[PDB]
C-alpha cells in the first residue's frame, strides 16, 4: 500500500540498514537493531528516521522537557526508602524515634539524589522496578529541584537497546555511579505529535553505535500496520542483498527463463522423469501468468511473448505494468536479490517432496 | 478465579506494581519469598517465574493436566507439592526433579512439614511415603 | 576402520526409511560424527538438536564446537 | 522448510543416534533387508520339519510371519 | 471397527422383558399422540 | 495486508496441507523476508502438476 | 440408480441416459470423456482463457475428430 | 464448504467493494444532515434513557455502535480529525465517503485500483498546492475582525450560532488571555487550559468569562471565610491528615509511658506542618489530597480558605497563573522541613460564588500570568453540554487561526475552485489517472451540494453558478476576485465570502483533504474479505 | 478424487458410497458372516438353529435347512 510513499521509504530503509552494519565486514544483518515505533496520527509522509533513541515513556518531571548537552544516566536501583532483601521492620518505642526515622529517610533520599547530581547527570532513566518503589515522590521532588529530567518505568528488555544507542552503562548500586559511566548526547527533548501523544527523542550522541529507530505514522491503525510490515519487507530485502551479493531481474523474468530452460533440460531426460521435469517447468510458468492476469493483460499472449523473447536470447525481459506490454525489465529498475528466488525454489520443492511422502491421515 | 481489577484505583501506595502478566492458569500462588511466583496450566506443566526479572526460571512436567499447587515455605526452593492424574508429586527446585510421588484438587501442606493433606473430589506422611 | 564402516552402514540403514533418505549420505556422516564425538559415553542428552526454521534440509550441520541459546550481559 | 519437516528430521536423527550408540555399546551386527528374518524363518522351518504334532503347524505359522515381514517390505 | 455382520444371538432374547416393559409405555404414548394429532395441525393449520 | 505470511497466518486454515503451506510461508519469511506469496504459489502449482 | 444432489451430476446422468437412448452402448465412455474434457478446461481456465473460447475449440476439435472417424471407418456385411 | 476449508465466510470481487462503499455511504448519510448553518442537531439515546443532543460529527460517530470495519475506519478518521485539528469533522467523513464511492464507480469500469489510487494521490497533492498558492488570505491584513469572523463561522450550525455575535468575542478574549511565549520565541496558545464550567439557569447571554480561574470545588469547612481580598495561594500536592508510619515501620511499646506521647506526635506532626505553612502569610491553601477535620479547624482559626480534593490539572493551571509552586512535600536541600514565602501565588480575589443553587470558587485577577475560564448557562444539562462542545470547536478554530496566519473562504468556495482547477488539470496528466483526478474533483463538490440540500434550495443551480464563477475566475486574469465567491445559505445565492466574513483555517481544509484521501486509499486497496467465525 | 472424499459433496443426505478397499472389506465380511452362520449345520453331525421372530406374532422355528435360515434373517 505504501507505493506513492516509496520515494520516501526506500532511501529511509536503505539508510536504516546501512547505519546498523559494517558494509566491509558484516555477513548478516540483525533487524532487532532497527526499532520501529508506530504512532497514530498524521500521514505516512510524516515517517521519520531517528538516528538516536525514541522512548514512549513520559517524563515524570513537570516543567522540564528539553535538555541540551544532556548526560543520560541509566539506573537499575530504586530511589526510595532503604529496604534490604531480608525481611526488615523499624521498631519505634519513643516519640523521638518517629521524626528521627522521618528525618533519616529524608537524609538518605537527599544523599542519593546529591550523589547522582554530583556526577553532572541531568537526564535520568530509571528501570522499571517491582516489589520496591523505583521513584519516590520525595525523590522526584528532590530531582526536580536540581533540574534533572526523570524518565521512569523503563522496560527491562530495552536496556540493551538503550545502552547500544546512547552508550550508557547501566548502574545497579549508587556506589558505582560515576560520571565516566554516563552517556553524553547532543539533545534530549520530549515532543508532541500534534495532539496525538508525546515522544521522547534523544538525537545526537557521542557514540552512535550501530542502532537506528524508525517512526511510522498514519491516519488509522490498519494502514500503519501495513506500512510497518512493508518497511520490514524492505529491510529484509536489503538484508538478503547483504547476505548474498547477487541480483536478478524481476517481473517474471526468472520464472519464464526457468520454465524454458527446464523444458529444454527435460527434453534430454527420456523416461518417466522427463514428464515430471516438464510438469515442474509448466508449474514454474505460473508466476508470470498471475502477474499478467493481475495487470489486466491477456495472460496467454503475454506469457507466450515472454517465452518467445527469452528464447530469442534476452533474459532480462519481464512484465511491464507501467508500459502495459513486454520489454526489458531493467529499464523499469525492477530487481530483486537472488537469495529470494533461490530460497523460494528450495523451500517450495522441499515442501512438495515432503507432501508426496504422505499417504494416510490419522485423527488422534 | 480471583482476578483483581486493572487500574488498582489507588494513589501510589507502592503496591500498585503487580506484574500479573499471566503468560501461562489454574493454581497461581505467591511463594514465601515474594521474588518468585508459581503458576500451572492445563498442559500438565508447572511453571516457576521470578517476579523481579520476569522470566520463567524453570518449568516442571512430570504428569495429564495439573490442577492444585501447594508450596512448603523454605526459600521457596526447597519443595512444592502438586496434586493435579491422581498422582501427588513433590518437586525440588534445587534439582528440578520429582523427589517423591503418591499415586492415590485441594491438596494442603501441613504446617508441621512432615505430612500434607490431599483432599480430592489423606494425611500422607513424607517420612514414610504412606 | 571396519567398525567405522559398519557404523556408516548402520546409520544409513536406519535413515533409509525416514524423510532424511533424500540426503542419507550427508545425514549419515552427520550422525556418525555426532555419536563418535561422545568418546564411548552413552549419554544421548550430551547431543543437542536445535531446530531452526528456514533453509534447506541439506543446510543442517554439526557444529565443530558447541552452541548455546542464551544471552550475554549488558556491558 | 516446515515445522513438521523439522520435527520429523529430529525424530529420524534421534533414531539414528540411538541405534549408533547401541552399536557402540555392543558391536555385534547382523544383515538387514530381510536377511535376518529369512534366516530365522529357515531355522524355524528346519526345527518344525523334525517336530511331530500340531506344534509343527504352529512353528510353520511362526516362520510364515517371519517371512511375511520382508514380504511387507517388498509390498 | 470391523465384523459388522453379527446376526446377534439370544442376548436380545435375554432382554425381551425390559424391551417390552419400555415398548408398552412407548406404544401407549404413541397412541395418545396419534389421537392428539388427529385434530392438531390437521385442522389448526387450516 | 498484502503480505503472504500474514495473510496465511491470520486466517485459520484447517486442512493439513494448508497448515504446511503456512509453515512454508513462515520459513520463507524467516530466511528471506520477501517472496512469501511466490513460494506458496510455486508449491500450489507444483502439486497441481503432481495431480496429473 | 445414484442418489445424486449436485446439478452437474444430474447433467452427467442425463448424458448417460441420452447415450443409452440413441446408441445403447458406450454409456460409460461419454462420462469419462466429459470428465477429461472438463479437467483440461479447468487447467485452461486456471491459465486464463475465456470458457466460451474453450467450448469453441472443443467444438471444432470434435468436428475434426468426427471427420477422421468417418475417414478411418470400415464397412461390414 | 469448498476447497479452502477455512472456518468463516469469504467475499471477493465487486461484492466486498460494494459492501465497503455501502458502509461508508451509511456513515456519511448519518451525519450529512448536520452540515452547514442550516444544519440540524441530533438526539442520541444511550439505551438507558441518557440523551445527548449534538451537532459535532466526532461525538456522533463515537457514540454510535458500528460493526462494519470500513465504517470504523471512517469513525476513527473523524476522531483523528477532531484530535489533530478540532474542526471539519463532518466534512472529512463526507469527503472520504464521496471519494470512495466515485473510486468504486471508476473501478467497476475495469479501471485498476492502482491507477485510481495514484490519481487520488496526485489530485490531493495538487489541491493542497493550489490551496496554499491561490486560496489563502493572510490574517495580518485583516486584524482582530478576522479572528471574530472565524469564530463566528465555526459557531454557525451550533446551538450558540445566532448568539455568535456575543460568543465570538468571549472566545477570542479567552484565547488571547492564555497566550504565552516559549523558547525560540514562537508564541503558542494552550487551548483547553481555559476551564469550562457548565451550570444551567439563566439564558445564554448570561455566560460569564472569568478574568482568572474557576474551580468546581468548595471550601472544606463552613467555618472558614468565603472571600479573601488579597489571596496568598499555596498549592500542595499532599494530604493534610494524621501522620501514619509507612508499611515498613512498626510501633512496639514495652514501656507503657510512651504511648501517649507517640499518639500526641501522630497529630503534632501535621499541626507543625500546617503552622509552618500558615506562618508565611498564606490565605488560600489548595491541595490535591484530603484534609481531616482538625486540619480544617486550624485554617478556620487562622481565618484562611482551604480547598481539598483539587484536580491535578486545575492545580497546575492555578499555580502557573498565580505564580505559585506545587510542593509535593515540605523538604529543603538542608534536610529540614520548611516553607518559604517565594512559593506563594498571588490573586486579587478568591470568592465562593453561588451559581444556580450550587457554589464554586472563583480566583479573580491572578498576577504574573493571565488566565481565563468560561461559565456556560443554559436551559438544562444537554444544552450546556452542546454549548461546551461548540465552544471547544470555536476555541480550536481560533487557536489554528492564531498559530497559522492563513485563512480560506468558507461556504464551499474552496471546493468549487478546486473542482474546476483539478478538472482542468487532469487533462495534462497521464491517460488512466485523468479519470481518477476528474472524479476526485467531482467528489470535492459534495460539500456545497450538501449545504444547498440542507438549505432546501436548488442545489444544482447554485453549484452550477458557483462553478461558473470559479471558472471565470480561473480563465480570466482580471476576474481573480471571484475566488472568494461561496454560498449564502440564507438567501440561496452566490456571495463573496471573504467580504462576508466567512473564514476557515487553511489547516482544516488541508488536513481534511489529506486524511480523507488516505482513508479512501486504504479502503480502496481491499478486494477480498475473510470473516472468521467466532470461537465462542 | 472420489465422491465421498471431495471438497464438494455430490450425494443426497443419507446416501453414501464405499470405494475399492472399503467395498471389498464389507462384501467379504458379509459373505464370511453368512457362511459361518449357515455352517455348523452341515453333514450328518450338524446341529440345528432356533429362529426366534421379533415380530408381534413372534413365530418360533427350529430348523436345519440352510435356505430357511437365510430367508428369515434381516440382512443389510
Ligand atoms: N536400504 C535398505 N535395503 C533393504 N532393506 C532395508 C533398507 N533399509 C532398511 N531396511 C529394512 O527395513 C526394515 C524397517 O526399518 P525402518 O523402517 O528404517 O525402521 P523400523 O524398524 O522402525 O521400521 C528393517 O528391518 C530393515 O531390514
Ligand atoms: N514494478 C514491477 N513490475 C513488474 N513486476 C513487479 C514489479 N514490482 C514487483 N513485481 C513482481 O511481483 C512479484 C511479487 O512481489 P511482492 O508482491 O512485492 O512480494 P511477494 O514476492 O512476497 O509476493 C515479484 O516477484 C516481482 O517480480
Ligand atoms: N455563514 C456561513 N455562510 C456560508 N457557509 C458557511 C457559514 N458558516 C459555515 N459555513 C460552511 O458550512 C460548512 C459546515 O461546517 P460545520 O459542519 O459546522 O463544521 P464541522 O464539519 O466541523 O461540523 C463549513 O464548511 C463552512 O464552510
Ligand atoms: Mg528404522
Ligand atoms: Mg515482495
Ligand atoms: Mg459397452
Ligand atoms: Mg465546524
Amino acid at each position: 500500500v505504501v507505493s506513492q510513499y516509496s520515494s520516501l521509504l526506500s532511501p529511509m530503509s536503505v539508510n536504516a540498514v546501512m547505519k546498523v552494519i559494517d558494509p566491509a565486514t558484516a555477513t548478516s544483518v540483525d533487524l532487532r537493531d532497527i526499532k520501529i515505533v508506530k504512532k497514530l496520527g498524521g500521514t505516512i509522509d510524516d515517517c521519520e528516521l531517528v538516528e538516536g533513541l525514541v522512548l514512549t515513556q513520559k517524563v515524570s518531571n513537570s516543567g522540564i522537557t528539553r535538555v541540551e548537552k544532556a548526560k543520560i544516566g541509566l539506573i537499575q536501583f530504586c530511589l526510595s526508602a532503604p529496604k534490604t532483601d531480608m525481611d526488615n521492620q523499624i521498631v519505634v518505642s519513643d516519640y523521638a524515634q518517629m521524626d528521627r526515622v522521618l528525618r533519616e529517610e529524608r537524609a538518605y533520599i537527599l544523599n542519593l539524589v546529591k550523589q547522582i547530581k554530583k556526577t553532572g547527570c541531568n537526564v535520568l532513566l530509571i528501570q522499571k522496578s517491582i516489589l520496591r518503589d523505583a521513584l519516590s515522590d520525595l525523590a522526584l521532588h528532590f530531582l526536580n529541584k536540581m533540574k534533572i529530567m526523570v524518565i521512569k518505568d523503563i522496560e527491562r528488555e530495552d536496556i540493551e537497546f538503550i545502552c547500544k544507542t546512547i552508550g550508557t552503562k547501566p548502574v545497579a548500586h549508587i556506589d558505582q555511579f560515576t560520571a565516566d559511566m554516563l552517556g553524553s548526547a547532543e539533545l534530549a527533548e520530549e515532543v508532541n505529535l500534534n495532539g496525538s501523544g508525546k515522544l521522547l527523542k534523544i538525537t545526537g550522541c557521542a557514540s552512535p553505535g550501530k542502532t537506528v529507530t524508525i517512526v511510522v505514522r498514519g491516519s488509522n491503525k490498519l494502514v500503519i500496520e501495513e506500512a510497518e510490515r512493508s518497511i520490514h519487507d524492505a529491510l529484509c530485502v536489503i538484508r538478503c542483498l547483504v547476505k548474498k551479493r547477487a541480483l536478478i531481474a524481476g517481473g517474471g523474468a526468472p520464472e519464464i527463463e526457468l520454465a524454458l530452460r527446464l523444458t529444454e533440460y527435460s527434453r534430454t531426460l527420456s523416461g518417466m522423469e522427463s514428464y515430471c521435469v516438464r510438469a515442474f517447468a509448466d508449474a514454474m510458468e505460473v508466476i508470470p501468468s498471475t502477474l499478467a492476469e493481475n495487470a489486466g493483460l491477456n495472460p496467454i499472449s503475454t506469457v507466450t511473448e515472454l517465452r518467445n523473447r527469452h528464447a530469442q536470447g534476452e533474459k532480462t525481459a519481464g512484465i511491464n505494468v507501467r508500459k502495459g506490454g513486454i520489454s526489458n525489465i531493467l529499464e523499469e529498475l525492477v530487481v530483486q536479490p537472488l537469495l529470494v528466488s533461490v530460497s523460494a525454489l528450495t523451500l517450495a520443492t522441499e515442501t512438495v517432496r515432503s507432501i508426496l511422502k504422505i499417504d494416510d491421515v490419522v485423527n488422534t | 478465579c480471583s482476578v483483581y481489577p486493572l487500574t488498582f484505583d489507588k494513589n501510589e501506595n507502592m503496591a500498585a506494581k503487580k506484574k500479573s502478566v499471566a503468560m501461562h492458569l489454574s493454581a497461581c500462588s505467591f511463594t514465601n519469598s515474594d521474588m518468585q511466583i508459581l503458576t500451572a496450566s492445563g498442559d500438565g506443566t508447572c511453571a516457576l517465574w521470578d517476579v523481579e526479572s520476569g522470566q520463567l526460571l524453570q518449568s516442571f512436567h512430570g504428569h495429564a493436566d495439573v490442577l492444585c499447587l501447594d508450596l512448603a515455605p523454605s526459600e521457596t526452593g526447597n519443595t512444592f507439592v502438586s496434586g493435579g492424574d491422581k498422582k501427588a508429586m513433590v518437586w525440588d527446585m534445587r534439582s528440578g526433579q520429582c523427589v517423591q510421588a503418591f499415586e492415590t484438587n485441594s491438596v494442603r501442606y501441613y504446617p508441621s512439614g512432615d505430612a500434607f493433606a490431599s483432599g480430592s473430589d489423606r494425611l500422607y506422611d513424607l517420612r514414610a511415603d504412606r | 576402520v571396519k567398525f567405522r564402516q559398519d557404523l556408516m552402514n548402520i546409520a544409513g540403514t536406519t535413515l533409509s526409511s525416514k524423510l532424511l533418505t533424500h540426503h542419507k549420505d550427508h545425514f549419515t556422516k552427520l550422525a556418525v560424527e555426532a555419536v563418535l564425538r561422545l568418546k564411548g559415553s552413552g549419554n544421548l542428552e550430551a547431543i543437542h538438536i536445535i531446530k531452526k526454521l528456514g533453509g534447506s534440509l541439506a543446510d543442517s550441520y554439526l557444529d565443530e564446537g558447541f552452541l548455546l541459546d542464551k544471552k550475554i550481559g549488558v556491558n | 522448510a516446515t515445522q513438521q519437516i523439522l520435527d520429523e528430521a529430529e525424530r529420524s536423527l534421534h533414531d539414528a543416534l540411538c541405534v549408533l550408540a547401541q552399536t557402540v555399546k555392543d558391536s555385534r551386527t547382523v544383515y538387514g533387508g530381510g536377511c535376518s528374518e529369512m534366516l530365522m524363518a529357515h531355522a524355524v522351518t528346519q526345527l518344525a520339519n523334525r517336530t511331530p504334532g500340531k506344534e509343527a503347524v504352529a512353528m510353520e505359522s511362526y516362520a510364515k510371519a517371519l517371512r511375511m515381514l520382508p514380504t511387507i517390505i517388498a509390498d | 471397527l470391523a465384523g459388522e455382520g453379527i446376526s446377534v444371538n439370544t442376548g436380545p432374547k435375554g432382554v425381551i422383558n425390559d424391551w417390552r416393559r419400555f415398548k408398552q409405555l412407548e406404544t401407549e404414548q404413541r397412541e395418545e399422540q396419534c389421537r392428539e394429532m388427529e385434530r392438531l395441525i390437521k385442522k389448526l393449520s387450516m | 495486508t498484502n503480505d503472504g505470511a500474514t495473510i496465511l497466518k491470520q486466517m485459520q486454515v484447517l486442512h493439513p496441507a494448508a497448515r504446511m503451506l503456512v509453515e512454508l510461508s513462515k520459513a520463507q519469511d524467516i530466511e528471506a523476508g520477501d517472496g512469501t506469496t511466490s513460494v506458496v504459489i510455486i508449491a500450489g502449482s507444483l502439486l497441481d502438476s503432481c495431480t496429473k | 440408480m445414484m442418489d445424486v444432489d449436485h446439478q452437474i451430476a444430474k447433467l452427467m446422468v442425463e448424458l448417460s441416459k441420452s447415450q443409452d437412448d440413441e446408441i445403447g452402448d458406450g454409456t460409460t465412455g461419454v462420462v469419462v470423456l466429459a470428465g477429461a474434457l472438463l479437467e483440461e478446461a479447468e487447467q485452461l481456465l486456471d491459465r486464463g482463457i475465456h470458457p466460451i473460447r474453450i467450448a469453441d475449440g472443443y467444438e471444432q476439435a470434435a468436428r475434426v475428430a468426427i471427420e477422421h472417424l468417418d475417414k478411418i471407418s470400415d464397412s461390414v456385411l | 464448504e469448498g476447497p479452502l476449508s477455512v472456518f468463516g465466510d469469504r467475499s471477493t470481487g465487486e461484492t466486498i467493494r460494494s459492501q465497503n462503499v455501502m458502509a461508508a455511504a451509511s456513515i456519511a448519510n448519518i451525519v450529512k444532515s448536520s452540515l452547514g448553518p442550516v444544519g440540524l442537531d441530533k438526539m442520541l439515546v444511550d439505551d438507558i434513557g441518557d440523551v445527548t443532543i449534538t451537532n459535532d460529527g466526532a461525538t456522533i460517530l463515537k457514540l454510535l455502535e458500528v460493526e462494519h470495519p470500513a465504517a470504523k475506519v471512517l469513525c476513527e478518521l473523524a476522531d483523528l480529525q477532531d484530535k489533530e485539528v478540532g474542526d471539519g469533522t463532518t466534512s472529512v467523513v463526507i469527503i472520504a465517503a464521496e471519494l470512495l464511492k466515485n473510486a468504486d464507480e471508476l473501478v467497476k469500469q475495469k479501471i485498476h485500483p492502482t491507477s485510481v489510487i495514484s490519481g487520488y494521490r496526485l489530485a490531493c497533492k495538487e489541491a493542497v498546492r493550489y490551496i496554499n498558492e491561490n486560496l489563502i488570505v493572510n490574517t495580518d491584513e485583516l486584524g482582530r475582525d478576522c479572528l471574530i469572523n472565524a469564530a463566528k463561522t465555526s459557531m454557525s450550525s451550533k446551538i450558540i450560532g445566532i448568539n455568535g455575535d456575543f460568543f465570538a468575542n468571549m472566545v477570542v478574549d479567552a484565547v488571547l488571555a492564555i497566550k504565552y511565549t516559549d523558547i525560540r520565541g514562537q508564541p503558542r496558545y494552550p487551548v483547553n487550559s481555559v476551564n469550562i464550567l457548565k451550570a444551567h439557569g439563566r439564558s445564554q447571554m448570561e455566560s460569564m468569562l472569568i478574568s482568572g480561574y474557576a474551580l468546581n470545588c468548595v471550601v472544606g469547612s463552613q467555618g472558614m471565610p468565603k472571600r479573601i481580598v488579597n489571596a496568598k495561594i499555596a498549592c500542595l500536592d499532599f494530604s493534610l491528615q494524621k501522620t501514619k508510619m509507612k508499611l515498613g515501620v512498626q510501633v512496639v511499646i514495652t514501656d507503657p509511658e510512651k504511648l501517649d506521647q507517640i499518639r500526641q506526635r501522630e497529630s503534632d506532626i501535621t499541626k507543625e506542618r500546617i503552622q509552618k505553612i500558615l506562618a508565611t502569610g498564606a490565605n488560600v491553601i489548595l491541595t490535591t489530597g484530603g484534609i481531616d477535620d482538625m486540619c480544617l479547624k486550624y485554617f478556620v482559626e487562622a481565618g484562611a480558605m482551604a480547598v481539598r480534593r483539587v484536580l491535578k490539572r486545575d492545580l497546575k493551571r492555578i499555580a502557573k497563573a498565580s505564580g505559585a509552586t506545587i510542593l509535593s512535600t515540605l523538604a529543603n536541600l538542608e534536610g529540614e522541613e520548611t516553607f518559604e514565602a517565594a512559593m506563594l501565588g498571588q490573586a486579587e480575589e478568591v470568592v465562593q460564588e453561588r451559581i444556580c443553587d450550587d457554589e464554586l470558587i472563583l480566583i479573580k485577577n491572578t498576577k504574573a500570568r493571565t488566565s481565563a475560564s468560561i461559565i456556560l448557562r443554559g436551559a438544562n444539562d444537554f444544552m450546556c453540554d452542546e454549548m461546551e462542545r461548540s465552544l471547544h470547536d470555536a476555541l480550536c478554530v481560533v487557536k489554528r487561526v492564531l498559530e497559522s496566519k492563513s485563512v480560506v473562504p468558507g461556504g464551499g468556495a474552496v471546493e468549487a475552485a478546486l473542482s474546476i482547477y483539478l478538472e482542468n488539470y487532469a487533462t495534462s496528466m497521464g491517460s488512466r489517472e485523468q479519470l481518477a483526478i476528474a472524479e476526485f474533483a467531482r467528489s470535492l463538490l459534495v460539500i456545497p451540494n450538501t449545504l444547498a440540500v440542507n438549505a432546501a434550495q436548488d442545489s444544482t443551480d447554485l453549484v452550477a453558478k458557483l462553478r461558473a464563477f470559479h471558472n471565470e475566475a480561473q480563465v480570466n486574469p482580471e476576474r481573480k476576485n471571484l475566488k472568494w465567491i461561496g454560498l449564502d445559505l440564507s438567501n440561496g445565492k452566490p456571495r463573496d465570502n471573504k467580504q462576508a466574513g466567512v473564514f476557515e483555517p487553511t489547516i482544516v481544509k488541508v488536513k481534511s483533504l489529506k486524511f480523507a484521501t488516505e482513508a479512501a486509499i486504504t479502503i480502496l486497496r481491499i478486494d477480498d474479505l475473510i470473516k472468521l467465525h467466532p470461537e465462542s | 478424487a472420489s465422491l465421498s472424499l471431495a471438497p464438494v459433496n455430490i450425494f443426497k443426505a443419507g446416501a453414501d458410497e464405499e470405494r475399492a478397499e472399503t467395498a471389498r472389506l464389507t462384501s467379504f465380511i458379509g459373505a464370511i458372516a453368512i457362511g459361518d452362520l449357515v455352517k455348523s449345520t452341515l453333514g450328518p453331525k450338524g446341529m440345528d438353529k432356533i429362529l426366534l421372530s421379533s415380530g408381534r406374532d413372534a413365530s418360533l422355528m427350529v430348523t436345519n435347512d440352510g435356505a430357511t435360515i437365510l430367508k428369515n434373517i434381516g440382512v443389510d
